[PDB]
RNA sequence: CUGUCCCAACGUUGGGCCCGGUGAACUGUACAUUCCAGUGCGGAGUCUGGAGACACCCAGGGGGAAGCGAAGACCCUAUGGA
RNA sequence: UAGGGAAACGUGAUUCAACCUGGGGCCCAUGAAAAGACGAGCAUGAUGUCCGUACCGAGAACCGACACAGGUGUCCAUGGCGGCGAAAGCCAAGGCCUGUCGGGAGCAACCAACGUUAGGGAAUUCGGCAAGUUAGUCCCGUACCUUCGGAAGAAGGGAUGCC
RNA sequence: GUCGGGUGAGAACCCCGACGGCCUAAUGGAUAAGGGUUCCUCAGCACUGCUGAUCAGCUGAGGGUUAGCCGGUCCUAAGUC
RNA sequence: CGUGGAAGUCUGUUAGAGUUGGUGUCCUACAAUACCCUCUCGUGAUCUAUGUGUAGGGGUGAAAGGCCCAUCGAGUCCGGCA
RNA sequence: UAUGCCAGCUGGUGGAUUGCUCGGCUCAGGCGCUGAUGAAGGACGUGCCAAGCUGCGAUAAGCUGUGGGGAGC
């Protein structure tokens, strides 16, 4: 378990009106790389969803502080905002 | 549209004609409803 | 589990729109067994099926604006969009003005201040539009 | 000649009317009036009919909802037949 | 307005209906005449020699 | 008044490109890697002489197939029609 | 001491669709008919049969071969801010995420829609085609010509928020 | 549209919650015509659905439309027989 | 000066009717006449629903040989007919 | 030797071919009117389970009589 800072600047590559959707993908991709698990195994608590969709679908924050835990036999990660 | 009693009897009949050929006829003849009418795809009279 | 049939029943039971009825996420299975309207009413009493509160637009910022405009503010040349006669109807303003002028002259006749000869002379002048306001009428009477 | 009462209409909604409202439902001949349905029920079952409600079903038949008096019990009449 | 597809939308009038006499959907409910058997027009049934080839 | 132009640039959204799934049509005598000249019913990928040419595939804009589409409305003709 | 509401279970006001009732004006235009009702009381009792009644009413229930971006009548025209407004924009009630395939590449060329382009300013083109300029409201002011109505918002100038 | 969750052999698109949106003479409500059972329930996925489907206007089986006072019915209109 | 509120009157994407330009998009379409913007009329020779009448050398036509069910310098169907 | 060309082999696809005929086509002989005593035709019904066809008509794939027929239906 650790607190990470996910940069969401690569969501600008995706069209403006859809930035929130790509931000959510970027979070799942980051946590999977940095915790050495599969993208299917990463579970984002609705707090992260609400954090990224806060100013609508187009204005997503450039960064996001996230608290993630790693456990189990197959290996997975439960993640939330702070 | 407003239907009459006779028009209703005809529509009622057309609905009954729309049922499948019973399971037992398949066994009796040892092996199709050719009058299959759909409300959208097909058209009735009047 | 498909709870859409129940959402239709709950909306008629609570007499609220389909989009405002809330179902408890932890009680999906109990709502899935809810066949009849009596089953729905029982779940409303249990608190599992609820109706969300309807929105009402806040008239607060409108009220502050109504206070300013009643006091004569925010009605400058840069806030007017309609033409002059659109903002205040001229026929209605003449109806307001002349009815007031004829009510003043009617009171002054009953009071004895004006005679049926002086009154007739002023009523005909009022009907000809010689006085702007009631104050301008009084300013003519007094000499 | 045609008989008035064809057969009793026994469905879920027919039972609700029988258990709670003392109403017996019948599939009758489409040429029969409300009065003719009333008479035939009073004769074939030995009861007293108060009101008859008719509907021409989407089956080509006429459905009649017959309400009995308080002296008669619809649940008891439907059980013998 | 096109005489094609956009003029087809106005077509909700009922004219030809099932005929009391012959059973064909040809009874014009506005004319009260059948276009198939001639019901409403004649006591005799509408038959014409051109409904078949000359030598048949 | 201005990107209509000098004279074009950068950006935005949807496509376009790659992957899963769905899945037509136009067209097809045959053969067919062509190019330059020539010849021929005088407007040839196929004939003649040369030149060039290892096969397959992706994307492209459309030079050619006198490209595909319609038994030319033009013109004349028919002891044709209206 | 019906109903309905968890509860309270208001009172006054302004503007007032519906509805009621009048006054005026116009026509080389004169604005249905019939059944029926009224005229012509009250009690009590009886009778009141027959046919329609589901659902859609539309970017999927209709017509257009289609779950077609087309076509298709009526009533809701008084929901809030806004403003002249049944206008825009925003938002309730209500409806919807089915104008029904998705995933990926700062995502190239090229195309459709579009934003911004220095200096010049129609040199472009058959042609300012396309685009743009102007704009609401008040004040001042307003030419030629005219059938005296008009031209006219001519043109031109000024003003415009908030407290 | 997104994150969770539900059901399921199977879930991007079936259902629940949350968050985020869209529609304001309409994408809301009631209806005429026209349609004709398309309505409701249960069971299904061979067909239909611009992909998938556990969903459905699809397949199958059941069920559903109750009137003295809402329409028709009666009257007459252009006009028709 | 006021009152009055006339008008095949003006502005107006009110509803509604219409269709100037883009010779844009589409052009095996969403569509056998569509999409978008622009534009015109909008108290009248106005627009509109339903009912009703006029029929093929005949209707209807503020006249374009326009329209009479995707059919018109003579509709459609079948027959004459091979 | 990849992409691939020609012929064949096994297996498909397809439904020709050959064989078969409950249907047609044509000729010949016989026969020949029905209907207000409501025809012909059509509609809707009618079966334990019944959608189509055939039959039949609320007595509804049928009722009665006579003759035939025969152990089945
Ligand atoms: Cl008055
Ligand atoms: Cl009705
Ligand atoms: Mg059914
Ligand atoms: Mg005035
Ligand atoms: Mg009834
Ligand atoms: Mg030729
Ligand atoms: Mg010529
Ligand atoms: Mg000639
Ligand atoms: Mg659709
Ligand atoms: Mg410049
Ligand atoms: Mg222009
Ligand atoms: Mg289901
Ligand atoms: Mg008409
Ligand atoms: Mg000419
Ligand atoms: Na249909
Ligand atoms: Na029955
Ligand atoms: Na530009
Ligand atoms: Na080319
Ligand atoms: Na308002
Ligand atoms: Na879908
Ligand atoms: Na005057
Ligand atoms: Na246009
Ligand atoms: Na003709
Ligand atoms: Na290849
Ligand atoms: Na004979
Ligand atoms: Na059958
Ligand atoms: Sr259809
Ligand atoms: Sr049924
Ligand atoms: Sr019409
Ligand atoms: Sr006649
Ligand atoms: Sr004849
Ligand atoms: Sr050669
Ligand atoms: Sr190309
Ligand atoms: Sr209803
Ligand atoms: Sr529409
Ligand atoms: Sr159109
Ligand atoms: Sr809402
Ligand atoms: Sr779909
Ligand atoms: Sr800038
Ligand atoms: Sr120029
Ligand atoms: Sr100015
Ligand atoms: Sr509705
Ligand atoms: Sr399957
Ligand atoms: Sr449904
Ligand atoms: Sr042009
Ligand atoms: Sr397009
Ligand atoms: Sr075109
Ligand atoms: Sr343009
Ligand atoms: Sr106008
Ligand atoms: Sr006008
Ligand atoms: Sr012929």
């Amino acid at each position: 378990e650790r607190v990470v800072t996910i940069p969401l600047r690569d969501a600008r590559a995706e069209p403006n009106h859809k930035r929130a959707d790509k931000a959510m993908i970027l979070i799942r991709e980051h946590l999977a790389k940095h915790f050495s698990v599969d993208e299917d195994a990463v579970r984002l608590d609705p707090s992260i969803n609400e954090a990224a969709w806060a100013r609508g679908r187009a204005n997503t924050p450039s960064k996001i502080r996230v608290r993630a835990a790693r456990f189990e036999e197959e290996g997975e990660a439960i993640v939330e905002a702070e | 549209g407003k239907k009459s009693k006779a028009t209703k009897k005809r529509l009622a009949k057309l609905d009954n004609q729309n049922s499948r050929v019973p399971a037992w006829v398949m066994l009796k003849t040892d092996r199709r409803n050719h009058k299959r009418r759909h409300w959208r795809r097909n058209d009735t009279d009047e | 589990t498909d709870l859409s049939a129940q959402k239709r029943l709950a909306a008629d039971v609570l007499d609220v729109g389909k989009n405002r009825v809330w179902f408890n996420p932890e009680r999906q299975g109990d709502i899935a067994d809810a066949i009849t309207r009596e089953d729905v009413r029982e779940l409303v009493d249990e608190g599992a099926i609820q109706a969300k509160d309807k929105k009402g637009n806040s008239r607060g910022r409108a009220r502050e604006r109504q206070k300013k405009r009643a006091y004569g503010h925010q009605k400058g040349a840069g806030s007017r969009k309609g033409k002059a006669g659109a903002r205040q109807n001229s026929k209605e303003d003449w109806e307001s003005r002349i009815r007031a002028q004829r009510t003043k002259l009617r009171e002054l006749r009953d009071e004895g201040t004006l005679s049926s000869s002086q009154y007739r002379d002023l009523y005909d002048k009022a009907g000809g539009g010689e006085f702007d306001s009631v104050a301008d009428l009084e300013r003519y009477i007094d000499a | 000649s045609w008989d008035v009462i064809k057969h009793p209409h026994v469905t879920e909604k027919a039972m609700n009317d029988m258990d709670f409202q003392n109403k017996l439902q019948f599939a009758v001949d489409d040429r029969a009036s409300k009065g003719e349905v009333a008479d035939a029920v009073e004769e074939q079952y030995d009861v007293t009919v108060e009101q008859v409600n008719t509907q021409n079903t989407m089956d080509g038949e006429k459905k009649a909802v017959v309400r009995l008096s308080e002296d008669d019990d619809a649940q008891e009449v439907a059980s013998r037949i | 307005t096109g005489a094609g597809t956009p003029s087809q939308g106005k077509k909700n009038t009922t004219t030809h209906t099932k005929c009391r006499r012959c059973g064909e959907k040809s009874y014009h409910t506005k004319k009260k005449v059948c276009s198939s058997c001639g019901f409403g027009k004649s006591a005799k049934r509408r038959d014409y020699e051109w409904q078949s080839k000359a030598g048949e």
